[PDB]
């Protein structure tokens, strides 16, 4: 029994061409899709069908994964799979302690598509040099990664959840794309006891890493505690807080500034007064506490910010307007694209499980060294939308550490 | 004959009803030619006469063939076009020779009528109606609809690749070590066999494609290698690009010197160092094309050298699949990249150029890096694999730009080859402010409504200055003011700025502009020792910031 599926008013299917993968995807997808395909959850097509979306591999482990991007499809279902039926984001699950991530999207392939949504799911498998012509596939089933497949199992999934829920009172699942989210306050052991408890309710229909949310605090803008203060620590340390002086409330510089007095060397070296070292604590405090003023809008889309800080370290902001930081945060811890390719997914990670949403990146990259390299280094089983930027080298130090 | 193969269902876009466009009359010899032809086509199944039922009509005329003595039927499917469905793209990319295995025999086989060999959806063939008008329009017409792929209608080009590709699949299903390239209407085929089973096996294809309905040339009509395709000269263990004769003129239009330039674009697919940059320069501005252009001295020069590299045959080689790709980047000139990629050096796979600013300022660590990513992508799709890369710059000047730099960046295995010029890093700001040096205050400023500005300095020294500008603008004011440091200081000198704009500018440590200015704030760098630069927050109200905003 299909549900009935249908795009936003007016607009089309995506007709996103496919980048050019490796040989070795290529095979790998290939041998995963003829699998597929005697399965019955994909069929070849026709050139009546003008759809198309980008499909690509990764190993996340040594095993082939097929990957679909489907974000201009989920961009052109949108209302659907928000605003008609849709899954709630509960706001206990950034509290827990424990929450477990775990992948469900095989769940999807039991369950049939609506037939005349098919044909929007086109998928192509190009070949090397353009020699033959790409394998072109249409999905039978809900397709892991479209934001129609939870919204429409959703129905089956509580069914599924419904004794572990009533079994577990306190724990929270949350469901978003292809993965659930399990969270409690459990010591541990015990909350991998119940989660391996939750994989067997999920083995009787056809399933088979840990967060500790508690446990995220907010980088703050680090103002440095120096032994000796020149003109240009000092000056250095007056843009900081000028910056600063626009997100936070109750900001104050003018006692600084008084110390930049006249022209001087900038190696000079100058004694800290009463009344400035008191300013220096005071906006250290309020440096400490999260913005007085800025919330989280629904309606609104998250945006995420990184700067590349160097020696492989990484900062970032998440807002809904520019300043008006709901997060910040850093990363550490080679490859430069391989680091931004792991960043962006923890901070995806992070704010599917603050807001159930998530953010529009900005990447301090070159579209065209990205686009090449992310998907050698992606393993999730989404992907954000994206742009590319030249970060202002200022915004670069007042977020360092 | 007409394909046995299934048609591909069809249908009109969602709200769109069929096309009802009026048959225009024509003249006598006009609907004798299409009586005739349509006579022919009837009697082949191509098309069938319909009753007057049917409510669709699309215009149709006859044209006089070329310099012959026969007619050509033409349709106008504008309206059903318009009213059509789209289609899968028929096939957006082309095979590059570069890319191709060696073969021992290659033939090229000819699809005869391809279009009118391929069934249309039967549902849909009664919208492709047209009328033969009587005479003076003065009867009713003999009325039609296609059975068969028009010519000329939106969805032909690609249901008839579908066929064939489906057509095709048993054949290459069965025969795995033989290589088949769909394009239009022709069919390359490739083997490692000698002439005598290549020739044995087009024949089973011949037969296959027979069986299906698709007529081909017989054993004496397959054109003979090299072959000519999409500017290419195929062989089959070599290939270049097909002959390229530069004109003799002691005057160039315009548009000679377009097409020079594409041809040399071209060329430079397999000939290594071509060069268009002096060339290029002369198209600029904005002539009429049949307007002369006399060549610059630079330019009839550049034509020298090109003309020299191309005065003699070369060929590149094909991939072999078990070996690596070898990517060599040279600079040229001026911004300009060349480079190479061989297996076996120095036979070339394939050759090309790079020339591109992605902004006003870069160095030629970013230019170098960027035709690596160009060349990245290129391999990727010729080849499903990057290539390993040899660069003209030091492991430690890329260590050095890439750690400090705030962009990401990333290029896959290479190592140092020594083919001057050598990319390097031509100043490196200081990190940290100087000690014993002069410390200049310098701020820049203008008027928006005057175009008037101000540019100039204060330092802890006590040297002071003031220079006036006209139709300037607050970003190049902030830039002399700057330039005016660097001029009146020593070796060694700090500077502090209100300016994000020229800061982002030269913390780039860009070594090339589009500006003159940073041009000469460039050539500047260079001499100095030691500069470090900071910025300020203006009208703050700062200590130095204040004083030489007093001034300007
Ligand atoms: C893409 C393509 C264009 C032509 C275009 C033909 C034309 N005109 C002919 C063929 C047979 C193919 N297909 C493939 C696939 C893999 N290796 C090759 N190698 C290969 C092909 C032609 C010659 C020659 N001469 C040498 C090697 N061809």
């Amino acid at each position: 029994e299909t549900v009935p599926v249908k795009l936003k008013p007016g607009m089309d299917g995506p007709k996103v061409k496919q980048w050019p993968l490796t040989e070795e995807k290529i095979k790998a997808l290939v041998e995963i899709c003829t699998e597929m395909e005697k399965e019955g959850k994909i069929s070849k097509i026709g050139p009546e069908n003008p759809y198309n979306t980008p499909v690509f591999a990764i190993k996340k482990s040594t095993k082939w994964r097929k990957l679909v991007d489907f974000r201009e499809l989920n961009k052109r279902t949108q209302d659907f799979w928000e605003v008609q039926l849709g899954i709630p984001h509960p706001a206990g699950l950034k509290k827990k302690k424990s929450v477990t991530v775990l992948d469900v999207g095989d769940a999807y392939f039991s369950v049939p598509l609506d037939e005349d949504f098919r044909k929007y799911t086109a998928f192509t498998i190009p070949s090397i040099n353009n020699e033959t012509p790409g394998i072109r596939y249409q999905y039978n089933v809900l397709p892991q990664g479209w934001k129609g497949s939870p919204a429409i199992f959703q129905s089956s999934m509580t069914k599924i959840l419904e004794p572990f829920r009533k079994q577990n009172p306190d724990i929270v699942i949350y469901q978003y794309m292809d993965d659930l989210y399990v969270g409690s306050d459990l010591e541990i052991g015990q909350h991998r006891t119940k989660i391996e408890e939750l994989r067997q309710h999920l083995l009787r229909w056809g399933l088979t890493y840990e967060l500790h949310p508690d446990k995220w605090t907010v980088q703050p803008i680090v103002l440095p505690e120096k032994d000796s203060w020149t003109v240009n620590d000092i000056q250095k340390l007056v843009g900081k807080l000028n910056w600063a002086s626009q997100i936070y409330p109750g900001i104050k510089v003018r006692q600084l500034c008084k110390l930049l007095r006249g022209t001087k060397a900038l190696t000079e070296v100058i004694p800290l007064t009463e009344e400035a070292e008191l300013e220096l604590a005071e906006n250290r405090e309020i440096l400490k506490e999260p913005v007085h003023g800025v919330y989280y809008d629904p309606s609104k889309d998250l945006i995420a910010e990184i700067q590349k800080q160097g020696q492989g370290q990484w900062t970032y902001q998440i807002y809904q307007e520019p300043f008006k930081n709901l997060k910040t945060g850093k990363y550490a811890r080679t490859n430069d694209v391989k680091q931004l390719t792991e960043a962006v997914q923890k901070i995806t990670t992070e704010s599917i499980v603050i807001w159930g949403k998530t953010p529009k990146f900005k990447l301090p990259i070159q579209k065209e060294t990205w686009e090449t390299w992310w998907t050698e280094y992606w393993q999730a089983t989404w992907i954000p939308e994206w742009e590319f930027v030249n970060t202002p080298p200022l915004v670069k130090l007042w977020y360092q550490l | 004959p007409i394909s046995p193969i299934e048609t591909v269902p069809v249908k009109l876009k969602p709200g769109m009803d069929g096309p009802k466009v009026k048959q225009w009359p024509l003249t006598e010899e006009k609907i004798k030619a299409l009586v005739e032809i349509c006579t022919e086509m009837e009697k082949e199944g191509k098309i069938s006469k319909i009753g007057p039922e049917n409510p669709y009509n699309t215009p149709v005329f006859a044209i006089k063939k070329k310099d012959s003595t026969k007619w050509r039927k033409l349709v106008d499917f504008r309206e059903l076009n318009k009213r059509t469905q789209d289609f899968w793209e028929v096939q957006l990319g082309i095979p590059h020779p570069a890319g191709l295995k060696k073969k021992k025999s290659v033939t090229v086989l000819d699809v005869g009528d391809a279009y009118f060999s391929v069934p249309l959806d039967e549902d849909f063939r009664k919208y492709t109606a047209f009328t033969i008008p009587s005479i003076n329009n003065e009867t009713p017409g003999i009325r039609y609809q296609y059975n068969v792929l028009p010519q000329g209608w939106k969805g032909s080009p690609a249901i008839f690749q579908s066929s064939m590709t489906k057509i095709l699949e048993p054949f290459r299903k069965q025969n795995p070590d033989i290589v088949i390239y769909q394009y239009m209407d022709d069919l390359y085929v490739g083997s490692d066999l000698e002439i005598g089973q290549h020739r044995t096996k087009i024949e089973e294809l011949r037969q296959h494609l027979l069986r299906w309905g698709l007529t081909t040339p017989d054993k004496k009509h397959q054109k003979e290698p090299p072959f000519l395709w999409m500017g290419y000269e195929l062989h089959p263990d070599k290939w270049t690009v097909q002959p390229i004769v530069l004109p003799e003129k002691d005057s160039w239009t315009v548009n000679d010197i377009q097409k020079l330039v594409g041809k040399l674009n071209w060329a430079s697919q397999i000939y290594p160092g071509i060069k268009v940059r002096q060339l290029c320069k002369l198209l600029r501005g904005t002539k009429a094309l049949t307007e002369v252009i006399p060549l610059t001295e630079e330019a009839e020069l550049e034509l020298a050298e090109n003309r020299e590299i191309l005065k003699e045959p070369v060929h590149g080689v094909y991939y072999d699949p078990s070996k690596d790709l070898i990517a060599e980047i040279q600079k040229q000139g001026q911004g300009q990249w060349t480079y190479q990629i061989y297996q076996e050096p120095f036979k070339n796979l394939k050759t090309g150029k790079y020339a591109r600013m992605r902004g006003a300022h870069t160095n030629d660590v970013k230019q170098l890096t960027e035709a690596v990513q160009k060349i990245t992508t290129e391999s990727i799709v010729i080849w499903g694999k990057t290539p390993k890369f040899k660069l003209p710059i030091q492991k430690e000047t890329w260590e050095t730009w890439w750690t400090e730099y705030w962009q990401a960046t990333w290029i896959p295995e290479w190592e140092f080859v020594n083919t001057p010029p050598l990319v390097k890093l031509w100043y490196q700001l200081e990190k940290e402010p100087i000690v014993g040096a002069e410390t200049f205050y310098v701020d820049g400023a203008a008027n928006r409504e005057t175009k008037l500005g101000k540019a100039g300095y204060v330092t802890n020294r006590g040297r002071q200055k003031v220079v006036t500008l006209t139709d300037t603008t607050n970003q190049k004011t902030e830039l002399q003011a700057i330039y005016l440091a660097l001029q009146d200081s020593g070796l060694e000198v700090n500077i502090v700025t209100d300016s994000q704009y020229a800061l982002g500018i030269i913390q780039a440590q860009p070594d090339q502009s589009e500006s003159e200015l940073v041009n000469q704030i460039i050539e500047q760098l260079i001499k100095k020792e030691k500069v470090y630069l900071a910025w300020v927050p203006a009208h703050k109200g700062i200590g130095g910031n204040e004083q030489v905003d007093k001034l300007v």
